[PDB]
């Protein structure tokens, strides 16, 4: 992402020729440096867990239609506990209401 | 259920019977029917029900 | 208004036979046929005035004159602006010569004479006729048409138009009709046709799909969104987000003053201002400072997509200046314009024509955030939103929109269909003739003779030399052919004629997913009852025994009502850099975000609190809390399926208090903190005196309702609760902290009317109760009581007919047709085989 | 550091444009207003209200389109072909001259942005006057540059011509006056809210997901390729 | 329960080629088959000298062991396309009757009741769900027969056996022999050699 | 054999991979990523280990770095020089570097290929003509015979002929079903039987074989596709 500090609109890359200038509409470059070097990238088994599933994690201590497990909550000492099975893996989650997350999110 | 004679309205552009029960005339062999005649081998069946009780005409080429 | 403990209830003597009451109760409130009628009768009191009346307002200019008077020379145009303010539907009447006595049409006199059971629309109009000269030469010619009535509408049978309406039953067999029948039909052409439930996508919500078929490969997921500014009556607008494999994202918006025409995104939110891409991209994204690989991904396929080019946009993919896109959209999407470069030197020219273009858009892009110029910025906020929304299902956060799910799904009928059939078929049989004969009048007439008699009957006689719909023929024609369903009423038995009235029909891999039983039918579809032979498989579901249609709530109520509270600050407030900081909930009311909550689980909750006690918030209103998004849903529109269900209250508040409790005990080191721990319990504050009395009639739904007992369930809400299968299910789990349910079931109510008819039916495999749904419909019988009056044709009249000797609850409500024949299961000759049976000749 | 509104700046700049103040302090804020309207300044809408006014994002476009005009001004030397309305203005330059451009023209966008955001989102009625404050000082003090003569007479040229191309652009926008509809070449006009030319088409709303989808193929629950009568069908009941 | 316990502690690992999700839903469907072990009760209570329904069932005159099982024993597993019922009441639930992320076995269409027990709500759910993908599979059956055998028919229409036996079109040869024996279909017998 | 037959394509053998704009000639500074700036203590390394292959002049400035997962490494046993000359011999328009296979357990093992001026012989922009060239690597074949998605062992039944004459029928027979037909490696491999390919392709016995194969072919698959209770021999012939 670069934004035209004049007109704030997206720069091309136009990687020329050993350095990357950025280019504008309205001509403004900005000499992009060191971190621009990338081009594109792609790491597998990434994009969830801990940022997918984030806000649904959150949420799960107080929605009522999850599974609950009888296993006490170190935290809070609470006898019950929250399930949560997610994605492929299967990986099981277990939250509470008090914040305990069980180091799985 | 319906049984229908020899006789009865035919369609003004194929001669053919009407369609079904209510027009007074019809009830189909259709393709079904003729893949299994021919496949007995039937063609006089198929001649008599096609021709005969159905629009049978006798053309006439130079 | 806090509730008695339900720890003090007492409930072990609640029986299913117990359960079956509030079946019975919830029945009789709805009345199993009242939907449909009712929505009719909001149709002729609130739906037609306004469609008529707000929705029709017509100007139009012509360009055509004669060279003869100077007056005629100077003149080049002519502005016509009339609106009717005036109308209703009343009773349907009989009159012979068309006039004079006007006596009352009676139904059984429509069926047998072929007649209509249509009552006429009368209707006054203000006409208002300008003519532009030249030179800026300009006058007005006003004209108010008097009260007139050029129209018949079909009237159904038994809403209060129709003269059976508060009959008595004695009084309805003097009149020749059926007592017990409820209505619900038209009478056209001397039949009776009955006008079934639609089930349309929800309007004001984002459906997402795949385009996986794998046709057109060039495009990929596109996201459309069907927007009504607000009653069901209303002119809905949709919009199509399309991603690309190019890369782009165009929108595509189709609508009645423009439609098929995409556009890049970044075009569309930049006509309204914020040009800078900067700003469009924080609209999608809602935040530029985070990294995340959220923002991420959606940036980069943000720049690809601004990036590319466009073949058709091509000269203002770079322009800056929103007059000039405002400009090249008006002449490209609005008609009557062949000259590009006529306009090009005048400047007033150019400013009407970007002067209705920022009307059309206002009024077509997302009119349900508003129809007014001052809320274009939180109508591209919403927009973004939607775009933020299908790049995140892009992403595989989210799966698509679940096509057949009822969640997004609403049967619109008898109201819906016939105000759409009838704003389509008035606008055409109305406006058509009218503008013709205005502009004949003109080509003939002096414009400055017009007087204001002239003017009076030009209108009047213009829409009566009409016979191409009289609006007459045209809605009988639509109700017999039928996006308004229809089905001839087969009167085979009171059972089948109910079941037409409780028919939801499509009129739409997907020929399979479509007709199975998805997992959004119990409660509000029978899951049991469909057709058998062929295409007809799981085309026409049925609504569940319980399951109702709600009408439309109080929207603009509800809406002041949130927008007053403490805890949802307005999207003014709150910008979006704001939301993602504060982790805020966004809430929607009918699909229109308001409002941002900080905790959306409490809002929902205190609102569905309210709710329960009624005074505040409609029962009827839908509370829907995603949790996966964060995101509340109020929903008050037509169309969707409650059904009552029991609340189940428990003791979690107690039970965490002493489970605490016992924690600090346990800290303390003390072993008696056994002591401390309470047992959770939990229960439905139903109690077996509410059976009886439900049976009793002193307790209705309505009764139950208001006491907190049960509450109306949506799909859409269903989706957020835990439902206990059956009273037995909660007396099971009544002391398990892992199964905490939040309403319970009676499993009868998952099973339609005919389905209902089958006998120890779960005993049976249930391709067989779908069977008998299909063979309950057919049965001969006493199909109609006042079958010696009617002529009818294919009717079959069954002298004799038995209550079961092991009824059903399906019998409280319809008439059995067939005998307790005393059968012998036995071979008895080989004369039975093969679905075969010896009858007695006896 | 402190701001204010100036409203001798606006003054100023409606004396030199030889247009009222009430023209310059009205940009993107004349839709449904016509010109005379404008001029003699009743109508005005009241300082906006919430971040959420169109009109804040009008002016801020306002002052985009300037800044992005100055910009391909700047940058002349690098377009290979650059717009009308710079190469107009150039063309009479040298190549040196031309190239010496990115050197001379001051780079007026300043803090522009940021700012005007922080405002927006903490105060949008200040944010509009600083929006027009700083439109209007832009243009003076590119106007207002007196060293080289050459790049005097070009920046004044095309100050001028920019700032004039923006109100008429808005005036554009606002309530036509009165003209004869003769332009558009057909027998007939339509309007903003013509309710009688409606495509009865979208009357009957679009209440399926994938309608405009076409699909050819046969479908796989039909009798068309199969042969059975009415009454016959029976035969293909369950069993 | 125990392969439930097993994933609980994250213990299922997968073989290559299937994820845990794939390998849970296989290890569960084998789980939860009927042992033959079943029919013991059922013909403790059955008199087989007198009983109509087992002697029916088992001269081949109508009907099948799986349907005196689901009769009177019990219906066990509901397979939809060879898997569970999916979760698509909404992300993870079945139904509305189970919670989210439900790890009992009944909650995927698992039917401990027979039918002459009678079945419950949910269970009466998932068997109209099968049923109906039953009628469903019914009624697609005369339409796509019946277009692939149209095709077919034309295809093969033409080929008619000539004097010499062989399966000729017009003139031109498909066979040199109809069957290879030119054997008509309905004069054969299994004999062993 | 069966996992020896099983394609392994170089996409399965990578957890992450980082297209740059930057090359490495030596001799000049460095200009490096930042968060890769750390490779160079074993960039250097790799030129002190192979001093046969220096860094050609004419690489571009083209530069994609891949991270080998060493779990999927080691579960199908690919030696790391196997890969490399796979990677080398099938794509001369790269200059290929790598780490060390020190199997540390805990340093992962980076290839970084660099694009020379050669590959970007195409009327393409060069960044997308590279993207297509990253993509290229990524798909190409590391090992087992192209086409073959999967390879499971399977005990057949079948019919021997003993000594004595008896026709005896033999279940300890092992051979091993795949998805996907190639029938071509098939042929190639000399741990499978040549003359004993069964496809289920009808094309690929057509293509490979010819039409008298690909009629019984046809009949083989009509007659699996029916079922038990199929209809006679000679329809399907
Ligand atoms: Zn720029
Ligand atoms: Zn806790």
């Amino acid at each position: 992402m670069k934004i035209c500090k004049a007109c704030s609109s997206c720069m091309v890359r136009t990687y020329v020729d050993g350095n990357i200038i950025f280019r504008c509409s309205c001509g403004e470059s900005v000499q992009g440096d060191s971190q621009n070097l990338l081009v594109s990238s792609k790491v597998y088994h990434t994009g969830e867990m801990e940022d997918k599933y984030k806000i649904f994690i959150k949420n799960a201590p107080f929605d009522p239609t999850n599974c609950q497990i009888k296993k006490d909550c170190p935290n809070c000492h609470l006898d019950y506990l929250t399930q949560i099975c997610i994605g492929s893996q299967k990986i099981i989650i277990l939250v509470c209401r008090c914040g305990y997350m069980s180091n799985r999110g | 259920r319906y049984a229908v004679a020899s006789y009865g309205p035919t369609d003004a552009l194929t001669g053919q019977p009407l369609d079904g029960k209510r027009s007074h005339g019809g009830l189909r062999l259709g393709e079904m029917e003729h893949w299994v005649l021919t496949a007995q081998g039937a063609m006089q069946t198929i001649i008599e029900k096609s021709h005969d009780d159905s629009d049978g005409c006798i053309s006439y080429i130079c | 208004i806090t509730y008695g403990p339900i720890e003090t209830v007492d409930n072990e003597e609640l029986t299913e036979a117990d359960m079956l009451s509030f079946i019975s109760a919830a029945v009789n409130s709805t009345g199993l046929i009242g939907y449909n009628i009712k929505s009719f009768d909001d149709l002729m009191d609130n739906g037609i005035p306004q469609i008529v009346k707000q929705m029709f307002n017509v100007d139009i200019t012509y360009k055509d004159q004669r060279d003869h008077t100077e007056i005629d020379k100077l003149r080049e145009s002519v502005q016509i602006q009339f609106n009717f303010t005036d109308v209703n539907i009343e009773r349907p009447q009989h009159r012979n010569y068309s006039q004079g006595n006007k006596i009352n049409l009676l139904p059984n006199k429509a069926r047998l004479c072929g007649l209509s059971y249509s009552g006429p629309v009368n209707l006054a109009a203000e006409v208002i006729l300008t003519a532009h000269y030249s030179n800026g030469r300009q006058e007005v010619k006003r004209a108010s048409i008097p009260p007139f009535q050029v129209s018949t509408f079909p009237i159904m049978r038994g809403s209060n138009r129709c003269h059976t309406h508060h009959l008595s039953k004695t009084a309805k067999k003097e009149i020749g009709e059926d007592p017990n029948e409820p209505g619900g039909y038209f009478i056209a052409r001397g039949g009776e046709w009955v006008v079934d439930l639609l089930e349309n996508i929800r309007f004001n919500t984002l459906h997402i799909h795949y385009h996986t078929m794998q046709q057109g490969n060039n495009e990929i997921i596109r996201g459309e969104f069907i927007s009504q500014p607000g009653g069901a009556f209303e002119n809905s607008s949709q919009i199509i987000i399309r991603y690309m494999t190019t890369g782009a994202i165009t929108i595509e918006i189709n609508s009645t003053k423009f439609s098929k025409l995409r556009i890049p995104w970044y075009l569309i939110f930049r006509m309204f201002g914020m040009t800078g891409d900067d700003s469009i991209i924080e609209q999608v994204v809602f935040d530029l400072e985070s990294n995340s690989l959220v923002n991420t991904f959606m940036i980069e396929i943000l720049e690809k997509s601004i990036h590319v080019l466009d073949p058709i946009f091509q000269p203002v993919q770079h322009e800056l200046n929103r007059e000039k896109i405002i400009q090249f959209l008006s002449e490209k999407v609005s008609k009557f314009v062949s000259n590009p470069s006529a306009y090009k030197s005048d400047e007033n020219a150019v400013q009407y024509l970007n002067e209705r273009q920022l009307t059309i858009l206002d009024k077509i892009l997302l009119p349900h955030m508003g129809q007014t110029a001052d809320t274009r910025v939180r109508k591209l906020r919403f927009l973004g939103l939607l775009i933020h929304k299908i790049l995140l299902v892009i992403m595989n956060v989210f799966p698509p929109t679940d096509r057949d799910s009822y969640r997004t799904k609403r049967v619109h009928g008898s109201g819906v269909s016939l105000a759409k059939a009838f704003k389509a078929i008035f606008n055409t049989s109305v406006i058509a003739p009218i503008i013709n004969g205005f502009k004949e009048l003109l080509k003939q007439t002096a414009f400055e003779e017009l007087t204001q008699r002239n003017i009076i009957e030009a209108f009047s006689a213009a829409l009566s030399k009409n016979t191409a719909s009289d609006l007459n023929r045209s809605m009988e024609q639509s109700i017999i052919s039928g996006r308004v369903s229809t089905q001839s009423l087969e009167r085979k038995n009171l059972l089948n004629t109910i079941s037409a009235l409780r028919t939801v029909n499509t009129h739409n891999e997907r020929a399979d997913m479509m007709r199975r039983v998805h997992a959004s039918y119990p409660g509000y579809i029978c899951v049991a009852q469909s057709a058998d032979t062929g295409e007809k498989v799981g085309m026409s579901k049925q609504l569940a025994i319980t399951a109702n249609v709600c009408t439309a709530g109080e929207v603009l109520s509800l809406k002041q009502r949130l927008l007053s509270d403490p805890a949802i600050q307005q999207l003014a407030d709150v910008s979006n850099k704001d939301i993602v900081r504060k982790g805020l909930a966004r809430v929607f009311i009918n699909g229109e975000w308001i409002g941002c909550c900080t905790n959306a689980f409490e809002l929902a909750q205190r609102y569905r609190m309210l709710r329960r006690e009624g005074k505040v918030v409609h029962p009827h209103t839908t509370i829907y809390w995603d949790s996966m998004v964060d995101e509340v849903e109020f929903w008050l529109d037509v169309g969707r399926l409650t059904r009552p269900l029991l609340i189940v209250d428990n003791n979690i508040e107690k039970y965490n208090q002493a489970c605490y409790k016992a924690a600090e005990a346990r800290k303390k080191g003390d072993k008696d903190w056994e002591k401390h721990k309470i047992p959770f319990i939990q229960n439905t504050r139903f109690t077996p005196q509410m059976a009886k009395d439900i049976l009793a009639g002193t307790l209705t739904l309505e009764d139950l309702v208001a006491q907190g007992i049960c509450e109306f369930i949506t799909p859409e809400e269903a989706e957020n609760c835990l439902v206990a299968f059956s009273i037995i299910e909660l007396r099971k789990h009544k002391h398990d902290v892992t199964r905490r349910f939040t309403h319970v079931d009676v499993p009868q109510a998952i099973l339609g009317l005919a389905a209902l008819v089958s006998p120890y039916a779960n005993c049976t495999q249930p391709a067989r109760v779908t069977y008998e749904t299909n063979q309950g419909r057919q049965t001969g019988g006493w199909y109609c009581f006042s079958w010696p009056y009617r002529v009818d044709m294919n009717r079959f009249f069954q002298f004799y007919n038995e209550m079961p000797l092991v009824k059903t609850i399906a019998h409280n409500y319809v008439i059995p047709n067939g005998l307790n024949t005393i059968v012998a299961y036995m071979i008895y000759g080989g004369y039975n085989q093969e679905d075969s049976v010896i009858v007695s000749q006896s | 550091e402190p701001w204010t509104f100036d409203y001798g700046k606006i003054i100023k700049t409606a004396k030199i444009l030889d247009i009222s103040p009430a023209v310059i302090e009205a940009i993107g804020a004349m839709e449904g207003r016509s010109y005379a309207d404008i001029r003699e300044g009743q109508g005005a809408p009241p300082p906006p209200t919430s971040m959420d006014d169109p009109r804040l994002m009008a002016v801020d476009s306002a002052v985009r389109i300037f800044l992005y005009n100055y910009n391909c001004l700047r940058h002349v030397s690098t377009f290979n072909k650059p717009p009308i309305h710079v190469e107009r203005l150039v063309k009479h330059l040298s190549y040196e001259e031309k190239e010496d451009l990115e050197k001379v023209l001051p780079n007026v966008v300043n803090e522009y942005h940021t700012t005007f955001k922080h405002l927006r989102v903490t105060d949008p009625a200040s944010a509009l006057l600083y929006s027009i404050e700083f439109l209007c000082i832009s243009f003076l003090t590119l106007y207002e540059i007196k060293e080289p003569s050459w790049v005097v007479n070009i920046v004044r040229e095309f100050a001028l011509t920019e700032l004039n191309t923006i109100i008429q652009s808005e005036k554009l926008l606002s309530k036509p006056g009165a003209f004869n509809f003769m332009i558009f070449g057909e027998d007939f006009v339509c309007s903003g809210e013509d309710s009688s030319m409606d495509d009865i088409s979208a009357y009957s709303s679009p209440g399926l997901f994938g309608e405009d989808i076409i699909d050819r193929l046969d479908d796989p629950f039909s009798i068309e390729d199969v042969d059975i009568s009415l009454d016959v069908l029976d035969n293909l009941a369950p069993q | 329960e125990e392969i439930n316990n097993r994933l609980l502690h994250g213990d299922i690992m997968p073989p290559i080629g299937l994820t845990t999700h794939d390998f849970y839903e296989k290890l569960q469907l084998n789980a939860l088959k009927f042992p033959d072990r079943i029919l013991k009760p059922i013909m403790n209570s059955i008199n087989p000298e007198t009983n109509g329904l087992f002697q029916m069932v088992a001269t081949g005159a109508k009907g099948s062991n799986p349907n005196m099982i689901h009769i009177m024993a019990g219906i066990g597993q509901i397979e939809i396309n060879t898997q569970r019922i999916q979760p698509q009441f909404s992300f993870g639930r079945t139904l509305v009757y189970y919670p989210r992320f439900a790890l009992e076995a009944q909650a995927y269409g698992f039917i401990c009741n027979s039918y002459i027990a009678g079945l419950t709500s949910p269970e009466f759910i998932f068997g109209e769900m099968n049923g109906r993908f039953d009628l469903i599979n019914k009624a697609l059956s005369t339409s796509s027969t019946g277009y692939a055998n149209r095709k077919a028919i034309f295809g093969l229409q033409s080929c008619i056996v000539d004097y010499y036996r062989r399966v000729s079109i017009d003139t031109r040869l498909v066979q040199q022999l109809y069957g290879e024996d030119g054997l008509d279909a309905r004069q054969l017998e299994t004999v062993r050699f | 054999i069966a996992n020896s037959i099983e394609l392994i394509t170089f996409e399965r053998l990578i957890l992450q991979w980082h297209l740059l704009y930057e090359t490495y000639s030596s001799t000049k500074k460095n200009v490096m990523y930042p968060d890769f700036a750390s490779d160079v203590e074993w960039m250097t390394d790799f030129l002190e280990n192979h001093p046969l292959l220096q860094p050609p002049e004419d690489i571009a400035n083209w530069c994609i770095r891949l991270e080998l997962n060493k779990t999927t490494m080691i579960l199908k046993s690919i030696s790391l020089e196997s890969i490399i000359n796979s990677l080398r011999a099938k794509h001369p328009n790269t200059y290929i570097m790598h780490s060390v296979e020190n199997t540390a357990s805990g340093i992962p093992i980076i290839i970084r290929i660099y694009l020379r001026e050669s590959a970007f012989r195409r009327m393409a922009t060069d960044e997308k003509i590279a993207v297509n060239v990253v993509d290229k690597l990524l798909n190409s074949t590391i090992r087992g015979i192209p086409g073959i998605k999967n390879a499971n062992v399977v005990k057949l039944m079948r019919h021997r002929v003993d000594a004595q004459g008896k026709l005896v029928r033999l279940d300890n027979i092992y051979a091993i079903k795949t998805n996907g037909t190639n029938i071509f490696g098939a042929m190639l491999d000399d741990n499978i039987d040549p003359y004993t390919i069964v496809s289920s392709s009808i094309g690929d016995t057509m293509e490979l074989y010819g039409i008298e194969a690909a009629r019984q072919k046809i009949i083989s698959e009509i007659r699996t596709v029916m079922g038990d209770k199929g209809p006679n021999h000679r329809h399907l012939l």
